[PDB]
RNA sequence: UAAGGUGAUAUGAACCGUUAUAACCGGCGAUUUCCGAAUGGGGAAACCCAGUGUGUUUCGACACACUAUCAUUAACUGAAUCCAUAGGUUAAUGAGGCGAACCGGGGGAACUGAAACAUCUAAGUACCCCGAGGAAAAGAAAUCAACCGAGAUUCCCCCAGUAGCGGCGAGCGAACGGGGAGCAGCCCAGAGCCUGAAUCAGUGUGUGUGUUAGUGGAAGCGUCUGGAAAGGCGCGCGAUACAGGGUGACAGCCCCGUACACAAAAAUGCACAUGCUGUGAGCUCGAUGAGUAGGGCGGGACACGUGGUAUCCUGUCUGAAUAUGGGGGGACCAUCCUCCAAGGCUAAAUACUCCUGACUGACCGAUAGUGAACCAGUACCGUGAGGGAAAGGCGAAAAGAAC
RNA sequence: CGAAGGUGUGCUGUGAGGCAUGCUGGAGGUAUCAGAAGUGCGAAUGCUGACAUAAGUAACGAUAAAGCGGGUGAAAAGCCCGCUCGCCGGAAGACCAAGGGUUCCUGUCCAACGUUAAUCGGGGCAGGGUGAGUCGACCCCUAAGGCGAGGCCGAAAGGCGU
């Protein structure tokens, strides 16, 4: 599914509204992209489902930070 | 002249045979409010 | 019974059980060719049966 | 392959006719009524135990129960296991 | 817990036969006995083949409400009513009018 | 608990029992085919076919046990590729499926209303989906207030159809404050000192008490009519019992009850007391939640439709300060007051009824009341989802009509 | 020593109605003054049931066709036996499959069913009847296509697939 792994950023519902103020339903899709990142601590490529936001999670946290939550919440990369 | 109904038991279980309602969660549906309704027979059987 | 037959040994049930079953099976076979006269005999039996299954089944795992 | 037990509750009746009569005086084979899960072989094996006759062959069939109406509700007799018992030349029972 | 019961010798309260007495031949789970020659019945039975039996008018007991008969109390001569007590470890019937055990 | 019994149509047959293994009622056990989550594999449900391990005064074939998937944990094993990691096998433990309503969440209509219709309405309704509990959710202030003060959450009554929102149309519709039900507060973001010190859960025992069978339970007779008396008439009696039902017509005193008084071998609920395993109390010195708050863009939520619009959430792009600091007080600024976000837990008052027991009704009484008083979710119809009836009353007793 | 209800009659009220009473019925009814409403039917091509009408009318389902003797029986055009006559014969015969499910055979019965009578029946009731190593299924093998450990994908449900 286009959830982000990191955030849990999921697609979100909401209206396109026209200048009429007409209201059609439609998504907000996360800003995917699937990612490998360097482990140093596992000598290993770890490929993640991430959104531009959740890359910038990983530059501020550390990749072992992000992927010991990943390991709490029995997640599995 | 030729009706609509041309029996074929194969089918008819294959169709609307108990299995073939425990496939699928709609179907598993129908037997749920068949039991709720309290009908004796479920599905066409043996 | 059932105070009678918890005396008797795993091995001597077992003889009964096997004595109460070929009574069972001649008893079948005079109701069924019409020559039993007492109807009531088949329930005792069955019933004796079930007496010496219940009391092997509590010396075995108890 | 068998057990006494078992070869004791296999046998039910034996069944009455004009068949079942011609079958023992034309061809000495017995007709009887046996458990509807019973096999040739345990059928076989029975007929010796408790009769103490030679059995030569078993055929059995299954005899599917009649439906008699009550009105706007139905009744079904139940379908059981017919054995047509063959015994060998020397009769006895 | 019965108050009238299987050979008791009672007296009849209500219907054609007040006031008379006979034992009780045996209490139904319906609430009604039987008692000798008490609301007889002249039953028209029809013959039946299977023992060549004909057929005859028959005269029985018909089953009379059990609340409809009293207890006889032989010793007053009177229709009694029945209660329970304890004596020893058995509990007793006892005639309500003269406090005795049956 | 008992003098009667072997459920019904439903007799009859053969029997069981009467002072205590007849039956009946309740507690705990045993047995519990096959299908069904269905779980050894398969499959057109109730069937077809296996592997492995075991048994055979007969060690052929049958019987019996195990063998699904996933998750966590452990042991053995083990690639590309040296280590490693993936993978593989086995074992332990858990899950799965079903089912009323209430409950939290993910999605989310339209008819309709606007006397047309698109903003708006219907309505976060119907429905679909996920998840949970006896309740759920919420919850101990970055909350209000107004310079006086209040002190978590939830629910009820007001405030008030007010202030507002609004093709300022149709409609939508607060809060502040007041009266009430109920009330309870805690822990982590860490170390030391003293150590198992408050609490909570699992669970042995003990007592109280509740439930699942039960026990006792007052007092009326004569006469008349009548097929029959409970009715009329006469005279009695009980009542902490005249609730109600039955009995050949309307019964306080005939029967079952009712008021009142009692009872458990066994299992279980709730309390306290107490044993045990695990958890940690108190004190001192610290620490104080960042891709966060804020912002731009697009939406959504706030009674509030972007409006002069504060507050909340965030799909996208960004991005602080650090108690000499930060949030809020409805654009915004100053002053002042007030609170301390980016961690978590928490009972009550609140919502509901598939079911169990007791009771009640100016509710129905067979075209009514359930669709169904009755063998009804049946018969019947339809490929199917699904739709779906009609149908109660002899008599007090079958004495159901011998001949 | 006869309630409600039903069916008559008499009196009474302006009327909706009321009272009395004969007969039927067989256990319930309710003054008065208040109280509450599922409170009044001829119509809605109203709803359910019952019963008329047309009318003893149309029709009795292929125009292949019957006749007679004997039988059974309460009754015979129709059933049984017999002799003829006629019809089909690439079917109107015979055998499979599918589908049905006892309709099959024997005895017995005739209400209803059978477009008539019915002694007869695929109708009622009872009993009987289906026997496999080599006929079919199961079984081994695959087709289209289905399902599908892991997996890939998708708000959830799910979709696809090794
Ligand atoms: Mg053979
Ligand atoms: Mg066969
Ligand atoms: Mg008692
Ligand atoms: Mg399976
Ligand atoms: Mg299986
Ligand atoms: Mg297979
Ligand atoms: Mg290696
Ligand atoms: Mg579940
Ligand atoms: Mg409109
Ligand atoms: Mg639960
Ligand atoms: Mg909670
Ligand atoms: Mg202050
Ligand atoms: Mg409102
Ligand atoms: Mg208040
Ligand atoms: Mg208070
Ligand atoms: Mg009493
Ligand atoms: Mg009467
Ligand atoms: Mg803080
Ligand atoms: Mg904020
Ligand atoms: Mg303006
Ligand atoms: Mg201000
Ligand atoms: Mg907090
Ligand atoms: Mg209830
Ligand atoms: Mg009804
Ligand atoms: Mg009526
Ligand atoms: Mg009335
Ligand atoms: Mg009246
Ligand atoms: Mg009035
Ligand atoms: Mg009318
Ligand atoms: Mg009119
Ligand atoms: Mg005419
Ligand atoms: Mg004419
Ligand atoms: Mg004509
Ligand atoms: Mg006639
Ligand atoms: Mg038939
Ligand atoms: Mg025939
Ligand atoms: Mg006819
Ligand atoms: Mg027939
Ligand atoms: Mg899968
Ligand atoms: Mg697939």
């Amino acid at each position: 599914s286009r959830v982000c792994q990191v955030t849990g950023k999921r697609p979100v519902t909401g209206n396109n509204r026209s200048h009429a103020l007409n209201a059609t339903k439609r998504r907000f899709l996360p800003n995917l992209h699937s990612h490998r990142f360097w482990v140093e601590s596992e000598k290993r490529f770890v490929t993640l489902r991430v959104s531009a936001k959740g890359m910038r999670v990983i530059d501020k946290k550390g990749i072992d930070t992000v992927l010991a939550e990943l390991r709490a919440r029995g997640e599995k990369y | 002249m030729k009706r609509t109904f041309q029996p074929s038991v194969l089918k008819r279980n294959r169709s609307h045979g108990f299995r073939a309602r425990m496939a699928t969660k709609n179907g598993r549906q129908v037997l749920a409010r068949r039991r709720a309704k309290g009908r004796a027979r479920l599905t066409v059987s043996k | 019974k059932a105070k009678e037959l918890r005396e008797k040994s795993v091995e001597e049930l077992n003889t009964e059980l096997l004595n109460l079953l070929r009574e069972q099976f001649n008893l079948r076979m005079q109701a069924a060719s019409g020559q039993l006269q007492q109807s009531h005999l088949l329930k005792q039996v069955r019933r004796d049966v079930a007496r010496v299954k219940t009391l092997l089944n509590e010396k075995a795992g108890a | 392959m068998i057990r006494e037990e078992r070869l004791l509750k296999v046998l039910r009746a034996p069944h009455v006719s004009e068949k079942a009569s011609t079958a023992m005086e034309k061809s000495n084979t017995i007709v009887l009524k046996v458990a509807k899960d019973a096999t040739k072989a345990e059928i076989k094996a029975a007929v010796q135990k408790l009769f103490e006759v030679e059995v030569e062959v078993v055929n059995t069939l299954v005899v599917k129960g009649k439906v008699k109406r009550h009105g706007q509700r139905i009744g079904r007799r139940s379908d059981w296991k017919k054995a047509y018992v063959t015994l060998k030349e020397g009769q006895n029972l | 817990a019965a108050k009238i019961r299987r050979d008791d010798e009672v007296i009849v309260l209500t219907g054609k036969d007040k006031g008379k007495r006979g034992k009780v031949k045996n209490v139904l789970s319906s609430g009604k006995v039987i008692v000798e020659g008490i609301n007889l019945v002249k039953k028209h039975q029809k013959p039946v083949p299977a023992l060549n039996q004909p057929g005859g008018i028959v005269e029985k007991e018909a089953a009379i409400q059990v609340s409809n008969v009293a207890i006889f109390n032989a010793a007053t001569g009177k229709a009694d009513r029945v209660g329970f007590r304890f004596e020893d470890g058995k509990k007793v019937r006892f005639f309500k009018s003269n406090s005795e055990t049956i």
